[PDB]
RNA sequence: UUAUACAAUUAUCAUAUUAAAUUGUUAAGUGCUGAUUUAACCAAUAAAAAUAUAAAUAAUUUUUAUUUGUUUUUAAACACCAUA
C-alpha cells in the first residue's frame, strides 16, 4: 500500500505545481473544512452573544427589588463545550433536568441539530417515530439530519442483543425507504447517509444487505452526481469497518487502496482495521499451512503508513500490531511495539499483555520475561485475567518447564484467588508432567487445583485429558498411591479409562521401586487391562518390561507380556504394526479465541445518572423527617401517654 | 488468599440455599438439616457449650448441652416499629381483646423486659420463651379483667429514643409524689441488662428506657 | 447386565451390595462397574452410593494388604505404613473423616 | 422453540399451492429451522368470508396446519413472510405449546409447578385434541389391539 | 385477600355447608322461583339461588336433590342442610 | 474523608459533628469541610484519613493529615490508569 | 480481650457448621436431581417419534399431504383437525362434488 | 412465586415431590405424563451426573439438557434441542450462567457478592434494551430505576469487599465510570465516601496486601 | 393505544405512519406503469407491487413491455433514478 | 460519622489485627531510624530565633 | 399558662393507589377488548447490600386522567358545530 501512497502522493503534489502554473500537503483532509467551520462558528459573535456568562447582579441591578431585574436573565449552554462547570443541576427552585426532554426542543425543529439532539435530549421517541415528527412539521431535512436519524438508529441496534437485531436493522432500512421516497419537504440522502446505513449493516452483520446494496448505491449515486456526491473518508472508514465486521479481506484491502489512490488522507481507525484484516489474512494461512512472505511486507506496510501520514497512533492501534505481528509469528516485532507504546504516551491494556505473551509462546527461554510482565501488570494500573495466566501457562507447557508453571501459580494466581478454568488446568499439570524434573510440590499443586476445578464445577468437560496428565505426573514421580486414588475419582465421573492411562500407572509402579512398590500391585494393573476390555500397546510392553526388571519374575506377568508380544506380532502380520500412546496436545489458541467468559453487558453510566429513559424512583412518602420542620416539646412516653376512650 | 465476611448473615454462616435473595429465612431448613444430622438429646432448651448453663440449679435441671443442635431452636416466627414499640402494641391489643398468649418477638430488651414484667406479676408466663426469634406470653387476667391496665413504650413514636439518668429513676420512684412501685419502668442498662425502676434506684444507675406498664 | 438393560430393570440397593459384596478385588469390582456402565443398567442413587462405598473399601483392605505383606519382611511398620493406619485411603467420594455426608441418602 | 401455524389460503391450482408452501418451507430451511409435520386439512367454508388482495371475498378456503422449531428471531422473520404472503388470508401462531394456558395467569403457586419438557416434546394434536380424539384412542394404540379389533365385524357382518 | 370466585361444588352437602338458605331452580319455573324469592325477601334472610340448566355438574347436583328430597320437584329450598 | 486535591499538597477533608436540640430530644450530625496539608501528595480522594490541627500554613489551612486511615484502592488505581481519582459528578449549582 | 476472641471463635465455628450442611444439602440435590432424570429422559424418549421433514423430502411430502382430500378413492377420507369432513376437489384445487 | 421460579431455573428437579408428581400433574394428568407408554431404550442410570450440580453448569442446549442425555438421539432432535432454538429467557440464564461459572466459589453458590452485582447489572440492561424499543412503559421504567440503583449498591459492597474482581468486572465490559458521585452539591461534604462508613466498609482493604502501611 | 391499517389486507402498520408514508407510496399505487413490468414468475409470492412500494433498494426482477426481456434492478432504481431496460437502452 | 458502627468496626480491627499477627509472622530485628522533625508544631507561629 | 391542630365553608397546595396492574411500533391481541362478561392469549415487569437503632441508611426523575397544541389532498364517517 505505500507504493500507492507514494504514487499519489507525488501525483497530488504534481497537481498542486499544475495548479500553481495555472508546503504543498501530499494528501486531502476530508475533516479539515468541518473542523473549520465548527472553530469559526464557535468564534461567531452570535453564537459567544448567545452563550454569554449570567449576568452579575451588579450588572443587573441593585439589592433586586425590581421586578424585571431582580434575578439574572436566562443563559444558553452548548452541552458539546459549555461554558459552565456542571451544565445540571438539582436545587429546588433551580431544576433542570426535566427541560432537557425533546418536547421542549420540538418548539424549535426548522433550527435544530439532529446529531446533538440525539445525543443530549432525554425522552427522546423511538428514530422512526422522530422522523415521522420531523417530516409531519415538515423541517428540510439534510443530508446531516438524515444520518444522525441512522446513527440513533444504529446506536440502538448496537445496544440490542445479537440475537434480537434484525428488527432494529429493518426498522433502520425503512427509514432509509422513507427519506429516499419523500419529497414533499426537501429530504437529502447523502455519502453520510449512506455510510451510515453501511455501518448499521455491519453491525448487525449482513455483508450482503450492506455492501451489495447500499456500497452499491452510493458508488451509483457518485457516478451519477460526482460534484454533488463525493465519497469522502468516512464513507470508506464505514465499508471497511463493514469489511471488517463481515470477515472479507480482499474488500477492505481493496477499499484502502482505494482510499490512498483518491488523494485524501486515511485516518488510524480504518488503518487500524486494515492491520486487522492482515492479521485475519495471516491467521487463515497459517491455518492453511498447518504467498505469506509478501503479505507480511504488505501487513508492516500500513504500520509504515501511520508515519507516512502523520497519523497519531492509539491503543487500538497498538493492539492491532501486536495481533498482526503475533499472526505472523515476529515476537521480537511485538516487544518492539511494547517499547514503542511505552516510549509514547499511550496506555497499554490487557489485551496488548495477552497479545505480547501469546507471541513469545513458541520462543524458547523468556522464562523470567513473563514473570517480570505479570510483576509489572500492577504499577501499570492492570491486573491479570484468567485469559492472561492461560497464556503464561500455555508457554509453560509448550517449553515444559514446571519449575516457571510453579513460580507463577505460587506467587500470582493463589493471590489472585479466581476460579481456575479446565484449560488453566491442564495447561498446569501438561507442564509439570512434560517437566524434565518434577518435584513432589507439583503433586499437591496440581491436586490442589483439580479439587478446586471440581469444588466449583466447569462447561467445558477436560475431565478425561487432565486426569490422563495427572497419572503422567505421577508416573514420572513414582507415586502409585496417588495413581490409584485418582483412579477413584475417575471411576466417579464415570469416563472410561485409557490404554495411556494404565501405561502411566504401570510406569508409574515402575519408578515406585521404593515409593509402595508392589508386584501384586503390577498383577493388579495387568488385571485392568486384562478384564476392562482396552487393547494394550506397545508401550504397554514397555512398561511392562520396566516392572519385571524393576521387582522380578512372575507368572501371570510372564504370560500377561507373551501375549502382548504374540498379539502385537498378529496385528502387525495383518496390517498397521507401530501403534504408541500418542501425545495430548497443548492447546494453542489466540486469546481472542480461546474461550472468554463474559458479553457485551453494554451501559451507560451517563445515561444510567441523567435518567436519559426517563428513569423513575417513586419517593419515599414523606420520609424526610427534618429539625427544622419538627414543632412541639418531646418527652419521654408523650405528652399524654396511655389514654383510654 | 482470604475473604471477608460483611453482614451478620455471612459472618453467622448461611446457605443461601434459595436462588438470589440474601434475605430468606432459612432458619426452618438449617433446623431440619441439624435435625437429621444426628437419640441423646430431649426436647428441652439446648445450650451450646456448657459454662453456658444457668447457674440456677433447676434451670440447669431443664437445660441440656447440644453441640451444634442448640441452634435453631424455637417453633414460633416472626410476627418500623422498633421491637419494643410492636411489642408494647401487640400486648395492648391482645389484652384489650381477651386473648390467652400473644405472640411476640424476641429480642434482648423485649425479653429481658418481658422477663421483668413476669417478676412484677403482669404476666401469667410465657411459652416458647428460650426462642430467639419469637416468643409467646400467657398474659393473666382476674376476675374477667385484665391485670395489664396499660403498657406503652417509652419511644411513644417510633423514631425518638431516650437516656434516663438516675435522677430520673428516683423521679420514677417517687412521681406525683408517691412512693411508685405501682407503675414499673424498664430500663436496659449500660451492661445490657434489663431492670426496672426499684432496682435501678437501689442501685444508683440508670440506662435506656424501655416501657412503662401497670 | 444387556439383558437387565434392555428390559430397564432396575437394581435395588440391595442387589448390588450383596452383588459387590461377593467381589475379592478392587480391579473384580472396578470391572463390575465398568460392565455396569457400558451396559445402560438402572439403579437408585442409594445403590450408586452403595457401590462407591465397595469400591473404596476394596482399595482400603487392597492397600492394607500392600502394607502388612511389607511388615513381615522389615519386622516393623513403616511410616507410610502407620501413616496409611490413621489417614486411610486418600480422597475419596465416601470419607470417614466426614461421617455426616450419606445420611440424606442412607435409609 | 416450538412454534405452531394455521394457515387459511384461497382454493387456488395445486402449482399455485404447492409453490406457496415450497417457499415457506423454504423459508423455514433457510433461517436455520425445522419443521416438526406439515398436514394439508382440506378445504372448508369459513363463517366469515376473508377477502382476496383483490377485495372480493372469498367462501371456500383451504387450511394448511405446521408444527416447526425455530429461535424467536427467525420465527419472526418467516412469520413477516406467511402474513405477508399473497395467499394467507390469515395466519394464526400458536404462542401456548410449551407452557400450557393459564398457568402465568392462572394461580401463583402453581406458576412454577409445570414441566415444559412435557408439552414440548409432544406434538400439537396431542395438546390441543380434536373432537374425535379422545383417551379411548391412545389406550387403543397403547395396546396391540391386532386380535382385539379381529372379530369387530361379525354380528353386523352376518346380517 | 384472595380474588372473586364463584363457588362450585358436584356435592349438595357442599352447598349446604356454605349457604344458610340455598334453593335449587330452572328456567322453566319461573313463576315458583319468584313466589319463594319474595318470600324469603319478605322475611329478609339472606338466599343463594342456583339455576341448574347451566350448572355444570348438573346430573351429580340434580340425583342428589332427587334422593334428598324423594321427588323431582326442582325449586326446591334447604335451611340448616 | 478526603473530598478533593485540586490543590497542590492540600486535602480536602469532610468532617462531621453533631448538634443537639432539647426541644426535640434530637442529635443531628452537621458537616465541616477543612483545607489539610500532605506534603509529599499521598492523599487521594475517598481516602479515610485522620486530621489533626497545628500551626497555620496557610491562609485557611491549619490542620494535616496524621494519618490514612483507609486509602482509596480504586482511586490509586485509576490514578496508575490515568484517569481521574474519581469520576467528577454530574450535577452541581445553578448559575442563575 | 476474652470476649473478642470469643466472638472470632464462635464466628469460625459457624463457618464450619456451614460447610456441613452445605455438603448435606449436596446429597438432596442429588436426589432430586435424579427424579428430574427420569423424567426428563422419558420424555425425550417419546420425541423420538416426531417425524420431522427434511428439507430433500420437503416438496414430496408437500405433494402428498395435498393429495389426500381430491377424488375418486379407495380408502376413506380422514377428518380434519376440526373433526368435519372438507370437501373434496378432482385436482388442481378445484371443488366438484 | 418469584423465588419458586429463579429455584426451578437454577435445579433441576426442585418441581418434582417425592411422589413423582409436580403440582400440574394432579389436575392435567392429560398434559404433563406421557400418553404414550413406550418400550424402546429405557436408559439406565447416569453415571456422569458429577459433572452437572445444577442448571448453569449446562447452558449449551435447551432445558439445561447436559449432551450425555443427547447420545442416541436423532440429529434432527440435537438441532431442535441446539442454542439456535433457545428461547429468550433461556438466552438469558445462559448469559448468567456464564459469569456464575467465572465467579463462584463453590457449586450451588448464586448470592456472592461478585456474582450478584454482575447479575444486577445483566437485568439492568435487559430492562434498558426493553426501553429501548418500547419507551412508553412506566412500570419497566421504575423497575430499571430500582434496579440501577440496586445494581450500584452492589457494586460499591464488591469494591470494598473483593477488590479485584471489581477491578476485573469493570476493566472486561468497557464501564469505567459506573461507580460515580450524582451531585458535586453533596459530594462536596463526604455524602458518597460516608456510605462505605455506614455500610461497614470502611475497614476492609487489608492494607498490608496492597501497601506497606509504615 | 394506537390504531392499526393492513396494507392490501396484508400488511398491518400504524395508521399515522400508513396514512402519512405508506400509502401514497405502494408501488402499485405510486406508479401503476412500473407496476404493470413487475415479473409475476421468478418473484417471490411474498412481494408484489401491491406491498413493495417505491424506496425498495433490494433488486426485484422486471418483465420489460418492449422486448419482453427479464433483468434485475431495484424498485429506487426503477421509479425515482429513472431505472430501464439494459436491452432497451442497448436498442 | 455513625458512632453506633464503632463496635462492630472495633471488632473487626481486632479480627483483622489478629489475621495479620498470626498469618504474614515475618517481623525480625529492624534498625530504627531517627525520627527527624516535623513542621507541625501547635500553637502560633515561632520566630526565625 | 398553646408547651396538643375537635371541627369544618382562605385551608394552608402537590410521590403518582401498583402480577387483580401498566405497556407492545421492531414484539402480542384487537376494529378503539368492557355491548356480553366480577374470570382475558403472548412478551416485559413481583424477591435479591450493610444496619434497627442508625438519629442524612431516599430520590430530585415519571404520568395510565382531562384539556390544548402539533398540523390538517388528509380521516371515510358518527357526533358537535354548521375545525374537531
Ligand atoms: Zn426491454
Amino acid at each position: 500500500l505505500a507504493a500507492a501512497a507514494v504514487k499519489a502522493a507525488e501525483w497530488y503534489a504534481a497537481e498542486n505545481r499544475r495548479k500553481q502554473k495555472g508546503t504543498a500537503p501530499l494528501w486531502f483532509d476530508d475533516t479539515e473544512q468541518n473542523l473549520l467551520a465548527r472553530e469559526q462558528h464557535v468564534r461567531s459573535p452570535a453564537y459567544r452573544e448567545l452563550h454569554r456568562p449570567a449576568l452579575t447582579n451588579a450588572a443587573m441591578g441593585l439589592y433586586g427589588g425590581e421586578p424585571g431585574f431582580e434575578k439574572a436573565h436566562r443563559v444558553w449552554v452548548d452541552p458539546d463545550r459549555p461554558h459552565i462547570k456542571h451544565i445540571y443541576n438539582q436545587t429546588a427552585l433551580a431544576r433542570n433536568l426535566r427541560y432537557a426532554r425533546y418536547g421542549y426542543f420540538k418548539r424549535d425543529m426548522h433550527l435544530l441539530d439532529v446529531d446533538k439532539l440525539v445525543r443530549h435530549a432525554r425522552l427522546l421517541p423511538t428514530p422512526g417515530r422522530l422522523l415521522t415528527d420531523f417530516l409531519y412539521q415538515r423541517v428540510p431535512l439534510p443530508d446531516k439530519s438524515c444520518a444522525a436519524l441512522i446513527r440513533y438508529q444504529r446506536q440502538q441496534i448496537e445496544m440490542l442483543e445479537v440475537w434480537g437485531r434484525h428488527a432494529s436493522f429493518q426498522c433502520a432500512v425503512e427509514m432509509f425507504e422513507r427519506m429516499i421516497v419523500t419529497n414533499i419537504p426537501p429530504v437529502e440522502v447523502g455519502v453520510e447517509t449512506h455510510g451510515e446505513m453501511v455501518l448499521c449493516a455491519a453491525a448487525c452483520g449482513k455483508w450482503e444487505e450492506g455492501w451489495n446494496v447500499y456500497a452499491n448505491r452510493a458508488r451509483e449515486l457518485e457516478k451519477e452526481s460526482p460534484e454533488s456526491f463525493i465519497l469522502n473518508t468516512f464513507f470508506f472508514d464505514a465499508l471497511l469497518t463493514l469489511c471488517v465486521a463481515a470477515g472479507r479481506v480482499s474488500e477492505g484491502i481493496d477499499t484502502l487502496e482505494e482510499v490512498i489512490k483518491r488523494n485524501l488522507r486515511p485516518r488510524g481507525t480504518m488503518l487500524n482495521k486494515a492491520m486487522i484484516l492482515y492479521s485475519i489474512l495471516g491467521e487463515q494461512m497459517s491455518k492453511h499451512e498447518a504467498e505469506p512472505e509478501e503479505v507480511e511486507k504488505m501487513g508492516l506496510e500500513v504500520w509504515s503508513l501511520f508515519d507516512f501520514y502523520q497519523l497519531p497512533r492509539t491503543t487500538a492501534s497498538i493492539e492491532a500490531y501486536m495481533r498482526m505481528c503475533c499472526a505472523f509469528n515476529k515476537p521480537t516485532l511485538v516487544l518492539k511495539a511494547q517499547g514503542f507504546a511505552d516510549a509514547s504516551d499511550i496506555r497499554l491494556s490487557i489485551e496488548c499483555f495477552h497479545w505480547l505473551v501469546y507471541a513469545i509462546r513458541g520462543v524458547a527461554g523468556f522464562g523470567d520475561y513473563v514473570m517480570d510482565v505479570l510483576s509489572q501488570l500492577r504499577p501499570r494500573g492492570l491486573t491479570p485475567d484468567f485469559v492472561l495466566f492461560t497464556l503464561s501457562f500455555m508457554y509453560c507447557a509448550l517449553q515444559r518447564d514446571g519449575e516457571l508453571a510453579l513460580a507463577i501459580f505460587d506467587q500470582h494466581f493463589v493471590h489472585q484467588n479466581m476460579n481456575p478454568t479446565p484449560e488453566m488446568v491442564l495447561l498446569f499439570i501438561q507442564a509439570c508432567s512434560n517437566c524434565e524434573k518434577p518435584t513432589a510440590a507439583m503433586l499437591e499443586r496440581s491436586e490442589t487445583l483439580i479439587k478446586r476445578l471440581e469444588a466449583v464445577g466447569s462447561s467445558v468437560d477436560l475431565i478425561s485429558p487432565i486426569y490422563d496428565q495427572f497419572l503422567e505426573l505421577c508416573a514420572h514421580l513414582g507415586a502409585v498411591a496417588s495413581g490409584f486414588s485418582a483412579l477413584k475419582r475417575i471411576v466417579g465421573f464415570g469416563k472410561p479409562l485409557t490404554t495411556r492411562m494404565i501405561n502411566s500407572l504401570l510406569l508409574a509402579n515402575s519408578n515406585a521401586i521404593s515409593s509402595n512398590g508392589s508386584l501384586s500391585m503390577t498383577e493388579e494393573l495387568v488385571g485392568f487391562f486384562t478384564l476392562l476390555k482396552i487393547r494394550p500397546n506397545a508401550d504397554t510392553e514397555i512398561c511392562v518390561n520396566l516392572c519385571r526388571d524393576a521387582f522380578g519374575e512372575s507368572p501371570v506377568v510372564n504370560d500377561f507380556i507373551k501375549v502382548i508380544g504374540e498379539s502385537l506380532q498378529g496385528d502387525s502380520e495383518k496390517g498397521e504394526a507401530p501403534q504408541y500412546d500418542e501425545d495430548i496436545p497443548v492447546i494453542q489458541v489466540p486469546p481472542h479465541e480461546l474461550r472468554q467468559l463474559r458479553t457485551e453487558w453494554k451501559l451507560s453510566p451517563r445515561d444510567i445518572v441523567l435518567r436519559r429513559f426517563g428513569q423513575h424512583t417513586k419517593p419515599p412518602g414523606k420520609a424526610a423527617l427534618d429539625v427544622g420542620s419538627m414543632r412541639g416539646s418531646v418527652i419521654p412516653f408523650g405528652r399524654s401517654p396511655g389514654e383510654q376512650l | 488468599g482470604h475473604r471477608l465476611l460483611h453482614g451478620k448473615r455471612e459472618r453467622e454462616g448461611s446457605l443461601f440455599a434459595v436462588a438470589n435473595d440474601v434475605k430468606r429465612d432459612e432458619r426452618l431448613l438449617r433446623q431440619q438439616l441439624n435435625a437429621l444430622l444426628e437419640t441423646p438429646l430431649v426436647d428441652l432448651p439446648g445450650v451450646e457449650r456448657r459454662r453456658d448453663l444457668p447457674a440456677d440449679p433447676i434451670t440447669r435441671l431443664f437445660f441440656q448441652h447440644k453441640g451444634d443442635h442448640a441452634l435453631y431452636y424455637g417453633t414460633y416466627d416472626k410476627p418500623l416499629y422498633t421491637p419494643i414499640y410492636d411489642f408494647c402494641h401487640r400486648i395492648r391489643e391482645a389484652t384489650e381483646q381477651r386473648k390467652r398468649f400473644v405472640v411476640v418477638p424476641s429480642t434482648i430488651e423485649t425479653r429481658g423486659c418481658a422477663r421483668v414484667m413476669h417478676d412484677h406479676g403482669l404476666v401469667a408466663g410465657f411459652r416458647d420463651f428460650h426462642n430467639d426469634r419469637a416468643f409467646a406470653v400467657e398474659l393473666k387476667y382476674f376476675q374477667g379483667d385484665s391485670t395489664i391496665n396499660v403498657i406503652e413504650p417509652c419511644s411513644y413514636d417510633g423514631r425518638t429514643e431516650f437516656e434516663w439518668s438516675p435522677k430520673m429513676m428516683r423521679r420514677l420512684l417517687n412521681t406525683h409524689g408517691i412512693h411508685n412501685r405501682l407503675v414499673v419502668y424498664i430500663c436496659r442498662t449500660a451492661d445490657n441488662r434489663i431492670i426496672d425502676h426499684i432496682h435501678a434506684v437501689k442501685e444508683n444507675i440508670g440506662g435506656r428506657g424501655l416501657m412503662m406498664v401497670h | 447386565m444387556h439383558l437387565a438393560g434392555r428390559n430397564g430393570r432396575e437394581l435395588s440397593v440391595r442387589t448390588i451390595q450383596h452383588l459387590f459384596a461377593r467381589t475379592d478385588s478392587f480391579a473384580e469390582a472396578l470391572a463390575v462397574f465398568y460392565t455396569m456402565r457400558r451396559c445402560h443398567v438402572a439403579m437408585n442413587m442409594e445403590a450408586y452410593y452403595s457401590m462407591l462405598y465397595s469400591l473404596q473399601r476394596l482399595e482400603e483392605e487392597g492397600w492394607g494388604q500392600h502394607f502388612r505383606n511389607e511388615y513381615e519382611e522389615n519386622g516393623a511398620p513403616s511410616e507410610q505404613a502407620m501413616d496409611f493406619i490413621v489417614k486411610g485411603i486418600s480422597n475419596a467420594l465416601l470419607p470417614e473423616n466426614k461421617p455426616w455426608l450419606g445420611r440424606v441418602m442412607f435409609q | 422453540v416450538f412454534y405452531s401455524f394455521v394457515l387459511v389460503m384461497k382454493p387456488r391450482q395445486r402449482r399455485f399451492t404447492s409453490q406457496a408452501l415450497r417457499e415457506i418451507g423454504v423459508a423455514v430451511y433457510s433461517n436455520g429451522g425445522l419443521i416438526r409435520s406439515i398436514t394439508n386439512e382440506g378445504i372448508m367454508r369459513p363463517y366469515s368470508r376473508f377477502r382476496d388482495a383483490d377485495n372480493t371475498p372469498l367462501t371456500y378456503a383451504r387450511y394448511i396446519i405446521l408444527q416447526l422449531d425455530m429461535g424467536e428471531e427467525e420465527m419472526g422473520k418467516v412469520d413477516k413472510i406467511i402474513r405477508e404472503h399473497q395467499d394467507v388470508l390469515m395466519a394464526l401462531k400458536l404462542n401456548n405449546l410449551e407452557r400450557p394456558v393459564g398457568i402465568r395467569s392462572g394461580n401463583k403457586e402453581l406458576q412454577a409447578a409445570y414441566f415444559p419438557l412435557d408439552t414440548f416434546t409432544r406434538l400439537e394434536e396431542e395438546i390441543n385434541w380434536s373432537p374425535q380424539t379422545s383417551a379411548d384412542i391412545y389406550t387403543q394404540l397403547e395396546m396391540n389391539w391386532k386380535e382385539f379389533s379381529r372379530t369387530r365385524w361379525s354380528s353386523f357382518l352376518r346380517n | 385477600a384472595t380474588r372473586w370466585l364463584p363457588f362450585v361444588s358436584s356435592d349438595l352437602k357442599d352447598y349446604l355447608n356454605r349457604y344458610w338458605a340455598v334453593m335449587f331452580t330452572v328456567g322453566a319455573r319461573p313463576i315458583e322461583t319468584g313466589h319463594i324469592r319474595h318470600y324469603v325477601s319478605w322475611y329478609c334472610t339472606r338466599m343463594k339461588v342456583v339455576l341448574l340448566d347451566h350448572h355444570v355438574y348438573v346430573e351429580p347436583l340434580r340425583q342428589q336433590l332427587q334422593e334428598v328430597s324423594r321427588t323431582p320437584e326442582l325449586p326446591l329450598l334447604f335451611v340448616n342442610k | 474523608y478526603v473530598v478533593g486535591t485540586s490543590m497542590l499538597k492540600t486535602a480536602v477533608v469532610a468532617t462531621n459533628h453533631m448538634v443537639y436540640y432539647p426541644k426535640f430530644n434530637q442529635r443531628v450530625s452537621r458537616t465541616k469541610r477543612f483545607f489539610a496539608h500532605d506534603e509529599d501528595l499521598a492523599c487521594v480522594e475517598g481516602d479515610l484519613v485522620h486530621i489533626k490541627q497545628c500551626r497555620k500554613i496557610s491562609k485557611y489551612k491549619h490542620y494535616y493529615v496524621f494519618s490514612i486511615l483507609e486509602p482509596n484502592v480504586e482511586g490509586r488505581e485509576r490514578l496508575k490508569l490515568g484517569l481521574k481519582a474519581v469520576p467528577p459528578p454530574l450535577f452541581g449549582y445553578p448559575v442563575s | 480481650e476474652k470476649k473478642r476472641i470469643e466472638a472470632r471463635q464462635m464466628m469460625d465455628g459457624r463457618q464450619a457448621l456451614k460447610k456441613k450442611h452445605l455438603d448435606l444439602l449436596r446429597e438432596f440435590h442429588e436426589r432430586q436431581f435424579f427424579f428430574w432424570y427420569e423424567r426428563a429422559s422419558e420424555r425425550l424418549q417419546n420425541m423420538n417419534l416426531i417425524n420431522y421433514v427434511p428439507h430433500a423430502q420437503l416438496r414430496e411430502h408437500i405433494d402428498k399431504e395435498l393429495d389426500k382430500y381430491v377424488a375418486g378413492k379407495n380408502e376413506p377420507y380422514p377428518l380434519n383437525f376440526v373433526g368435519q369432513m372438507p370437501f373434496l376437489e378432482d385436482g388442481d384445487g378445484n371443488i366438484v362434488e | 412465586p418469584v423465588q419458586k421460579k429463579r429455584q426451578e431455573q437454577m435445579l433441576y428437579g426442585v418441581n418434582i415431590p417425592e411422589t413423582r408428581q409436580m403440582k400440574f400433574e394432579e389436575q392435567h394428568p392429560l398434559l404433563a405424563g406421557a400418553l404414550r407408554k413406550l418400550e424402546g431404550q429405557p436408559k439406565g442410570f447416569p453415571f456422569w451426573y458429577r459433572k452437572y450440580p445444577t442448571r448453569r453448569h449446562a447452558y449449551e442446549y435447551r432445558f439445561s439438557i447436559p449432551v450425555e442425555m443427547l447420545d442416541g438421539y436423532n440429529d434432527d432432535v440435537k438441532k431442535a434441542l441446539s442454542k439456535g432454538m433457545m428461547s429468550i429467557q433461556e438466552k438469558q440464564f445462559a448469559q448468567e450462567a456464564m459469569y456464575m461459572e467465572r465467579y463462584a466459589e463453590h457449586d450451588f453458590d448464586t448470592t456472592s457478592p461478585a456474582v450478584l452485582a454482575v447479575k444486577r447489572a445483566l437485568k439492568c440492561r435487559v430492562l434498558r434494551n426493553h426501553l429501548l424499543t418500547n419507551p412508553h412503559n412506566n412500570i419497566i421504567k421504575t423497575v430499571l430505576a430500582n434496579t440501577e440503583r440496586k445494581l450500584n449498591h452492589a457494586l460499591r459492597r464488591l469494591r470494598k469487599v473483593d477488590f479485584k474482581k471489581y477491578w476485573e468486572i469493570i476493566r472486561d465490559h468497557d464501564v469505567q465510570d459506573i461507580l460515580q458521585p450524582p451531585n458535586l452539591v453533596t459530594y462536596r461534604q463526604g455524602s458518597y465516601w460516608k456510605y462505605d462508613w455506614n455500610a461497614g466498609l470502611a475497614i476492609s482493604t487489608n492494607l498490608a496486601d496492597v501497601m506497606d502501611p509504615r | 393505544k394506537a390504531s392499526h391499517i393492513r396494507i392490501a389486507n396484508r400488511k398491518r402498520v400504524e395508521m399515522f405512519v400508513a396514512k402519512r408514508f405508506h400509502l401514497p407510496t405502494r408501488l402499485a399505487t405510486a406508479a401503476p406503469d412500473i407496476a404493470a413490468e413487475w415479473h409475476d414468475e421468478l418473484n417471490p409470492m411474498h412481494m408484489y407491487p401491491a406491498i413493495i412500494g417505491i424506496g425498495h433498494v433490494q433488486p426485484v426482477w422486471w418483465k420489460c413491455a418492449i422486448c419482453s426481456h427479464s433483468y434485475q434492478m431495484s424498485v429506487e432504481k426503477r421509479v425515482v433514478r429513472g431505472g430501464g431496460c439494459p436491452q432497451c437502452v442497448v436498442n | 460519622l455513625k458512632a453506633g458502627l464503632l463496635g462492630h468496626y472495633q471488632q473487626e480491627a481486632f479480627e483483622a489485627r489478629k489475621r495479620f499477627e498470626e498469618s504474614t509472622t515475618y517481623p525480625g530485628p529492624i534498625r530504627a531510624a531517627t525520627p527527624g522533625d516535623t513542621r507541625f508544631y501547635s500553637g502560633s507561629l515561632e520566630s526565625i530565633l
